[PDB]
């Protein structure tokens, strides 16, 4: 019911917006009536469609059993089996909640073609949401790569000055790396004749073949989180992509890599994952430490936030490769907490400052608290969330991820605690400068945060603190789903 | 596969046309008028010149009717051929085939007919024409010879089936039937 | 001497000289067919040889017409 | 079932110089245009020809 | 079978509707074009369903032989 | 039907007077002939009956269910191509009159269709040589149909010379085999498959590789496709590959009987080089047809990996890939022919000269297509994304099915190289999309009355005048939606490819 309704309804929504806005192309040269107020009616229809998608997952959430082991809502549609568990359910809801936020963040800061942008946003959201409910490797890859087509055009049309560089980077870094993941999927379909999740989870392959399959998949996953040294696409893509593209990229697209570990590595390549964990920890720890020190020297506001996202997703990778429930739950909570804080920091840095001054150079901004006090409150509040200050979901995710690493590997997992210091070094260096000293001589006094931008900031802050104070809303759903990923034989 | 009884692995041209069903003639007419009709439809779909409908000239309709006439016959020829091959339902054609062969056998005449061709040319002609209908859409080739390579055993005509008792055909042995291989090489083994 | 492509020096420096090389190369195939067919006392090889000769003559005419029209295109002003 | 069905269809049985498919239905040389009886080296008896290898139709 | 042919006709409606955008005409221009397009793909859809129904019958017959072939191998 | 109707059309064309309308109506008669040919062929040839393989015409030809599918594909694609010369592509006489000025255009196509369909059926070395000449000669005559064009004639000269060298190589290979065995029929030669020199068949494949533009012989095809008129380049770049690749598959099916791994290595060397040239070759080019020539070289390398592996998974891969690639090839060239109507007109640096044969010659002539026609621009984006291999488009399943067959046979290197080749070629595929759309916002509010389309008049100023003709628009709409929505019927289509057998049986 879920997948069938989520696809059929959105196709009707896509066709409806095309029919209304393209009925007058034929040398009418008219003035229409939907083109008024920057295509307000067409924007409103797409905004409504995004909210309705959140209602569809809710109807299937009411019947979700947290005390059932296995996939639920098992459905067949387009010759593909679709199912949900505790892990998938939360990631689907996170993906769909950000849909309205992506549209509303670009409500009035596009030069034109609002119908195209709204369709692409709703198209990106559904394809990413469907990626959490597929039940085979090939369906995972189809949805993993289908987002590249709209994302490539979204950046190149609505992007910043270096959009051409950013569009090529996202298309080539992600497509080339995922084709290595396709090689591993083809091998599974050749030797086992199926790519079904449950079917492949029960098969033990030779330790040499598991190594080759792990490397193929990890290449696709490592580029998309991203990890060092294949991370160089992300800062360029984030600084040039539109605000809605940055929100979806920083809120959902990066979380597909962690879900890739949960599906494509842990239950099917269990023996070889234990072998690779020290290598994963070394790569991730250096990803965390290097990205934090590199973030210090950055001079672009939207690139600083982009490098901040890489540091925290290294911690998510460390937690998910811990072989205990504490690390796995911590990595998942950190994924959800990051899914709200990171888009909020892009709205503050690339959606409020950029929409007023159209410059992302750090040297132009200081003392903003004198004439933008409301902006400074949200900037300061989200900065402490971004560094894992307690009472925030980020801390609960970070503390359990660090604890899970220590339990997994006491010696090298202890280096993960540098996230506490290093994240505060670069994040509070930027915030201390935007809110420090006299109001900048290079800026003219203008409006403070508007009602729309207050609304976006409030509804990204609220879930972060609710999860931070009472994470059992999330841990109860994840408890039985996460316990299946642990591999150990104690005697 | 819904296979049927094999009647003739290489039916003669005259037999294929004679065994046309009334639908085969109907499709022959449809092909003949389907070609001028498609020229009208293509003009209706999109006029050749400008934006208004114009009937194609009579000379185009003349050559179109000829093209459709040949196309209609080729379709009907392949429709009737499948019944001989057993690919298509051929219950009516089996009853008609059995009557004609038994009638000719009782007259001590070849069911295939006498040929101007020597033994080599009858064999060669069958090699050239057998299964040639599979490429009748590309280029034509027909069995217009009285050869004996038809993929059937004439002994199956010596058992009376349901609905054949009233025919009262007295069939002689195969060595008395004129112009058959089993009754031809009497004095020499390399000359008929 | 063949492996260093000595035949590339024996071909003349006109487009028509390439045509002659093609005819000679194909004629080598037919001589090999006639030689094998005669030794085997096989008429199927000689039928093949006859087919090669007729077909090789067809492409000689088709190629010549292309070269004929190519030369006409250059002499196109034709103010006379 | 889907995994089982693909395993049957995608399996390629081995071919070597001892087993493969040759599409020849009859022995040649029963008749020649002239001089069918040559050096009497044709030792194949077409009156008592053993049954040929009929091809397999998987859909039958 | 109506449900299958209903979708094929709806595919034909989409084909015509997409064509109107290519030619830059209102989607209400010449409404008979949707009826023509819908029937043309119902006809293709009906032939397509016969093709797939035939394929499943042929596949079963071939699979039976393939299973016997595999049983001999697994020994 | 083809042969009979060709003779009537040959005579009829020479009888009536010469006018553009009459040639256009004669082209429509050619459309009816191919349709009747398809209906007659479908009425008599069925996959279930031809599975065994049936000999025709004294065993000179051999049709099976693998050959039959390609014949129907050739007829279907030839139907789509004739719609280009039988209907208006743009609607403006200065561009469309070219397709109606040659009365022998349809005659040559019918000549070549006969050669295309018979070539996969060849069962004798004598008829293999005859048919490969029949197909080649018609291609030369089609390349030179516009004999008043300097580039068209120059291409036909290059085509004739290179294709004659390949034919001699093909003839030389068959003569060597006849010399070894004294036999001409393929099935008779199969009885001695273990004793003839198998590399005598590699020489036969080498001549076939030249005719499909494989590396290192890729240079002439890239040159010819760029110099020929866009209507000619559409046909000659696709049609020879449908038949020759099918014949190569059948030849490689016989070669795999003896399992000569040295022969497998030489072919793998040619595939490896062609991937490198196909991907890196297109990176620095400015012509769209030169870019598509390298795309053709790259997609042929992908199919040849499936042909080289030559297993049960290879039949499904090759059959599906060739069908979906033909439709993508047809769709792209249809759009390129249409979108010449949006070309700006002067009223200058680099002295760029554009001719009537190829109005769209450079990649940057596709600029602002997202503004001029959004539906067509999206249709072109969908096709280009399919060539890239973006799921769930048809091009994704083509690469997926090719990889399955290649990796199942142990071709680890070629599977990795093609996936690297796919990433490299994505750079120049994306450049098309960058030209189409990336400057939309910085150019949306501009006054463009200098287009070719603006030269057309208006009927009444109260009617609605479609900007693109009916037939060409419906074909682009149909093919684009098939490419986009193949996920709906992918399971049923791939089950059909399971039934296409090449002496599998059991
Ligand atoms: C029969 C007469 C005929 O062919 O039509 C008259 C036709 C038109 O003559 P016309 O006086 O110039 O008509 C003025 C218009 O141009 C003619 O315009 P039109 O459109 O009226 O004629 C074009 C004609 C198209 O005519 C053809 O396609 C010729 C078919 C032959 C192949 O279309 C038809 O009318 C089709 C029916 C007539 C041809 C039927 C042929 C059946 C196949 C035999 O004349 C010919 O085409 C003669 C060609 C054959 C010459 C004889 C060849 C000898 C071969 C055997 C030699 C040994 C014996
Ligand atoms: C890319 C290039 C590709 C190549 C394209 C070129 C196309 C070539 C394909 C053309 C055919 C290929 C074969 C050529 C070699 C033919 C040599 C040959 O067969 O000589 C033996 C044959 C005599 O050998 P036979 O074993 O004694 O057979 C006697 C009858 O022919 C057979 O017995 P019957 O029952 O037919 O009795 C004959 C009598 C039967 O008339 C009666 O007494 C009434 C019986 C019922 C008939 C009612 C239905 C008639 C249909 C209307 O009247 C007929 O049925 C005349 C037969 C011809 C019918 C029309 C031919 C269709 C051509 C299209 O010589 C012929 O007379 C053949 C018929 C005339 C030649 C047709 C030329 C077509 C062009
Ligand atoms: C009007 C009547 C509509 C046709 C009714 C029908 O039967 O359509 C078939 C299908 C319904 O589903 P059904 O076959 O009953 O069983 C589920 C398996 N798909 O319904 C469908 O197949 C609809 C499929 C079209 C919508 C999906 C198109 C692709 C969307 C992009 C792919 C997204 C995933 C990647
Ligand atoms: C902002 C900074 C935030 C924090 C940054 C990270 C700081 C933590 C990095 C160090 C990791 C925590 C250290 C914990 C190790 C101490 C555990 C211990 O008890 O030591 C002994 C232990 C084994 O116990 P024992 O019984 O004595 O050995 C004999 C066994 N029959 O094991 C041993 O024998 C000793 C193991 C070697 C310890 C190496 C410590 C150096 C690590 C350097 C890292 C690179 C610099
Ligand atoms: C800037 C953004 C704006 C938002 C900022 C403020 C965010 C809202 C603050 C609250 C956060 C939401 C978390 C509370 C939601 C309710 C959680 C809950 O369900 O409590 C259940 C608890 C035990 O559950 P049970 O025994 O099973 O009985 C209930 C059966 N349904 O049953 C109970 O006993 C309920 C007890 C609830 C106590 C009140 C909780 C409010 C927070 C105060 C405590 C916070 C922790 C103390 C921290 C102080 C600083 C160290
Ligand atoms: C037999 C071959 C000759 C038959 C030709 C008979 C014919 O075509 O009908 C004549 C008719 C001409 O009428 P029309 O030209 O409009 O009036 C004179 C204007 N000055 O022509 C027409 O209007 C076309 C009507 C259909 C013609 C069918 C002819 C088919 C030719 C025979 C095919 C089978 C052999
Ligand atoms: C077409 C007409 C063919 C029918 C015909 O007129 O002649 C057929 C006739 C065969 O009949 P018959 O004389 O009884 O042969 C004795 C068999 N032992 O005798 C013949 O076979 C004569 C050969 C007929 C060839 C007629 C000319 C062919 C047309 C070429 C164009
Ligand atoms: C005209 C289109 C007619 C489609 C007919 C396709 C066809 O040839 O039949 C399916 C064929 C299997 O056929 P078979 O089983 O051997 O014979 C009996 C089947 N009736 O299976 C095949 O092998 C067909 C292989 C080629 C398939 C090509 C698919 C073409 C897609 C549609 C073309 C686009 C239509 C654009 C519309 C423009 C016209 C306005
Ligand atoms: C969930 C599966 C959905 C699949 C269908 C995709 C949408 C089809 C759109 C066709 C109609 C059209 O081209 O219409 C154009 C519309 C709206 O443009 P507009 O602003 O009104 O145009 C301007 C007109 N003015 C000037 C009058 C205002 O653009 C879209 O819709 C864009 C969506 C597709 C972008 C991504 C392409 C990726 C291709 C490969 C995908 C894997
Ligand atoms: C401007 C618009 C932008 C895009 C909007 C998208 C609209 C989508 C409309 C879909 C209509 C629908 O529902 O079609 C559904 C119908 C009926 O399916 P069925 O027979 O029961 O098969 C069961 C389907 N399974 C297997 C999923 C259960 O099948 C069709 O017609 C198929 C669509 C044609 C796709 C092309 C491939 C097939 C041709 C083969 C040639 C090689
Ligand atoms: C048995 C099932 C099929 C039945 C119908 C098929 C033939 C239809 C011909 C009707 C006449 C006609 O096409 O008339 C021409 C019309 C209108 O053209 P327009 O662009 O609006 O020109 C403007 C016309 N004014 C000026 C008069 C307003 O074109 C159409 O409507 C195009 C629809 C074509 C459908 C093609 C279906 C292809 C399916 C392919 C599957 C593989």
């Amino acid at each position: 019911m879920l997948v069938q309704n989520l696809i059929i309804f959105n196709i009707i929504g896509i066709v409806l917006l095309v029919l209304l806005n393209n009925n007058n192309n034929g040398i009418l040269n008219k003035k229409s009536l939907l083109t008024i107020k920057n295509e307000l009616k067409l924007k409103q229809i797409g905004l409504i469609i995004s909210i309705i998608n959140i209602l569809i997952i809710i109807e299937n959430w009411i019947g979700f059993n947290s005390n059932y082991y296995g996939f639920q809502n098992i459905e067949r549609f387009l010759n593909i089996y679709w199912g949900i568990d505790g892990i998938s359910l939360l990631l689907v809801l996170l993906t769909l909640i950000l849909g309205p936020i992506a549209i509303l963040s670009n409500w009035k800061n596009l030069k034109g073609y609002y119908t195209y942008y709204v369709i692409s946003i709703n198209m990106l959201v559904i394809l990413m949401a469907l990626n959490f409910i597929c039940l085979d490797l090939v369906s995972f890859y189809i949805l993993f790569e289908s987002t590249l087509a709209p994302l490539f055009l979204l950046i190149g049309i609505y992007g910043a000055n270096n959009k051409n560089k950013a569009a090529y980077y996202v298309l080539i870094y992600t497509l080339a790396s995922s084709l290595f993941m396709l090689l591993s999927i083809v091998i599974y379909y050749i030797i086992i004749n199926s790519t079904d999740y449950i079917y492949i989870n029960n098969i033990i392959l030779s330790i040499n073949l598991q190594s080759l399959l792990f490397i193929g998949i990890i290449i696709g996953i490592a580029v998309k989180t991203p990890l060092m040294p294949v991370h160089t696409w992300l800062p360029t893509v984030h600084s040039e992509s539109p605000l809605g593209g940055s929100i979806l990229l920083a809120g959902v697209i990066l979380k597909l890599a962690i879900y890739g570990v949960i599906r494509l590595l842990l239950p099917n390549l269990s023996e070889i994952s234990m072998m690779f964990t020290p290598i994963i920890y070394i790569i991730s720890i250096l990803t965390l430490i290097y990205s934090s020190l590199i973030t210090l020297k950055q001079t672009d506001l939207k690139v600083i936030i982009a490098y901040s996202s890489i540091s925290h997703l290294a911690v998510c990778m460390i937690g998910i490769f811990a072989n205990n429930l504490i690390g796995i739950n911590g990595s998942l909570i950190l994924c959800l907490a990051h899914g709200f804080v990171s888009p909020a920091l892009f709205i503050l840095v690339g959606g409020i400052l950029y929409d007023r001054y159209h410059n992302r150079l750090i040297n132009y901004y200081q003392g903003l608290s004198t004439f933008m006090p409301i902006f400074s409150i949200y900037l300061v509040v989200f900065s402490f969330c971004n560094t894992g200050t307690p009472l925030s979901g980020n801390f609960v995710g970070e503390f359990l991820s660090i604890t899970g690493a220590v339990i997994r590997h006491p010696i090298i997992g202890s280096l993960t605690a540098a996230s506490v210091l290093l994240s505060a070094c670069y994040q509070m260096k930027l915030t201390n400068r935007l809110t420090g000293s006299v109001f900048s001589q290079y800026l003219h006094i203008t409006n403070d945060v508007t009602n729309r931008e207050i609304f976006l900031l409030n509804w990204l802050l609220i879930p972060t603190i609710i999860i931070g104070i009472y994470p059992s809303f999330v841990t109860n759903i994840l408890n039985l789903a996460s316990s299946t990923l642990i591999y150990s034989v104690l005697i | 596969m819904e296979t049927y009884e094999l009647i003739d692995s290489d039916p003669k041209f005259s037999r294929v046309v004679r065994y046309f069903r009334p639908s085969d003639y109907l499709t022959w007419a449809l092909g003949t008028i389907g070609a001028p009709g498609l020229m009208v439809l293509f003009e209706k779909i999109e006029p050749a010149k400008g934006n208004t409908f114009k009937m194609p000239p009579p000379s185009i309709m003349r050559i179109a009717t000829t093209i459709g006439f040949f196309g209609g016959f080729y379709y009907a020829y392949t429709s009737s051929t499948k019944r001989f091959w057993g690919y298509s339902e051929n219950a009516k054609e089996v009853a008609k085939d059995r009557y004609e062969v038994k009638k000719a056998l009782s007259e001590k005449k070849s069911p295939y007919g006498s040929s101007l061709l020597n033994p080599y040319q009858q064999d060669m002609s069958a090699r050239n024409s057998t299964n040639s209908q599979l490429l009748l859409a590309i280029f034509p080739w027909f069995n217009v010879a009285n050869h004996q390579s038809h993929g059937i055993d004439l002994r199956k005509y010596y058992e009376v089936r349901d609905g054949e008792e009233n025919w009262n055909f007295t069939l002689p042995p195969l060595d008395q039937v004129k112009d058959l291989d089993v009754a031809q090489y009497k004095e020499y083994s390399n000359y008929p | 001497m063949d492996l260093i492509l000595l035949m590339l020096v024996a071909v003349g420096l006109n487009i028509i000289d390439i045509y002659i090389m093609i005819e000679i190369l194909i004629m080598g195939c037919t001589v090999n067919t006639i030689y094998s067919a005669s030794l085997d006392n096989d008429m199927i090889g000689l039928i093949y040889s006859l087919i090669q000769i007729i077909i090789a003559g067809v492409e000689s005419a088709i190629g010549l017409s292309i070269l004929v029209n190519y030369n006409r295109i250059r002499n196109s002003e034709e103010i006379e | 079932s889907t995994a089982d069905l693909y395993g049957l269809i995608s399996f390629t049985p081995k071919r070597d110089i001892h087993h493969y498919v040759i599409r020849v239905d009859e022995v040649p040389g029963k008749h020649f245009p002239t001089n069918t009886t040559g050096n009497f080296g044709n030792t194949v008896d077409f009156e008592n020809l053993e049954p040929r290898r009929k091809p397999i139709n998987p859909y039958l | 079978m109506i449900a299958s042919l209903a979708g094929w006709g709806l595919f034909g409606v989409t084909v015509r509707a997409y064509q109107q955008g290519i030619r830059k005409v209102p989607f209400s221009y010449y409404p008979l074009g949707y009826v023509y397009s819908a029937l043309g793909w119902v006809a293709f859809g009906y032939g397509f369903n016969l093709w797939t129904e035939r394929n499943d019958k042929l596949l079963e017959k071939r699979v039976e032989k393939l299973k016997e072939s595999r049983n001999l191998r697994l020994s | 039907m083809l042969f009979t109707s060709l003779l009537l059309i040959i005579v009829y064309g020479s009888l009536v007077n010469k006018s553009h309308l009459l040639t256009k109506l004669i082209n429509r008669l050619g459309l009816i002939i191919i349709i009747y040919t398809l209906l007659i062929h479908l009425n008599i040839n069925t996959l279930e009956n031809l599975s065994i393989g049936i000999n025709m015409f004294n065993n000179l030809l051999l049709i099976n269910s693998f050959n039959n599918t390609i014949i129907e594909l050739i007829l279907i694609i030839c139907i789509l191509y004739v719609l280009l010369i039988s209907f208006n592509i743009t609607g403006l006489s200065i561009i469309d009159n070219l397709n109606y000025s040659k009365r022998t255009f349809i005659v040559i196509v019918l000549f070549n269709i006969i050669g295309l369909t018979l070539l996969p059926l060849v069962n004798d070395i004598m008829i293999l040589f005859i048919i490969i000449e029949l197909q080649s000669y018609s291609l030369y005559l089609l390349t030179a149909i516009f004999n008043e064009s300097h580039n068209s004639t120059k291409s036909a000269l290059y085509y004739f010379i290179v294709g004659s060298i390949a034919s001699f190589i093909i003839l030389d290979a068959t003569v060597s085999i006849y010399d070894d065995l004294g036999l001409t029929n393929i099935q008779y030669i199969l009885m001695y498959i273990d004793k003839l020199e198998i590399f005598d068949l590699l020489c036969l494949l080498f001549g076939l590789f030249i005719k499909i533009g494989l590396a290192p012989f890729y240079s002439y095809s890239i040159t010819i496709y760029s110099l020929s008129p866009t209507i000619i380049t559409n046909y000659i770049s696709l049609m020879p590959k449908l038949s020759i690749l099918t014949l190569i598959y059948i030849i490689m099916h016989y070669i795999n009987i003896v399992n000569n791994t040295d022969l497998n290595y030489v072919i793998s060397f040619l595939i490896l080089i062609s991937m490198f040239i196909g991907s890196f070759g297109g990176l620095n080019v400015i012509r769209i047809k030169t870019l598509l020539a390298y795309s053709s070289l790259l997609n042929v390398s992908y199919m040849l990996l499936a042909i080289l592996s030559n297993s049960n998974e290879s039949i499904i891969a090759y059959i599906y890939y060739i069908i979906q690639y033909s439709l993508t090839h047809i769709n792209i060239f249809s759009i390129i022919l249409v979108i010449s109507i949006y070309l700006p007109i002067m009223n200058n640096m680099l002295n760029v000269m554009i001719t009537k044969y190829s109005p769209i010659e450079y990649i940057n002539q596709l600029k602002n297509l997202f503004i001029n026609n959004i539906f067509i621009a999206i249709a072109l984006c969908i096709s280009i994304f399919s060539l890239i291999g973006i799921p769930p488009l048809t091009g994704f399943y083509g690469k997926y099915l090719v990889l399955i067959s290649g990796l199942n046979n142990g071709y680890v290197l070629l599977s990795i190289v093609l996936i690297i080749a796919s990433s490299i070629s994505t750079v120049y595929y994306a450049t098309i999309l960058k030209v189409l759309s990336f400057d939309t916002l910085s150019f949306k509010d501009i006054i463009s009355n200098n287009l070719i389309i603006n030269t057309s008049p208006e009927n009444n100023n109260n009617e609605i005048k479609p900007e693109i003709s009916n037939v060409i628009s419906y074909v682009i709409s149909s093919l684009t939606l098939i490419i986009l929505l193949i996920i709906i019927q992918y399971e049923n289509i791939v089950k059909g490819a399971y039934l296409v057998l090449l002496y599998n049986w059991v």
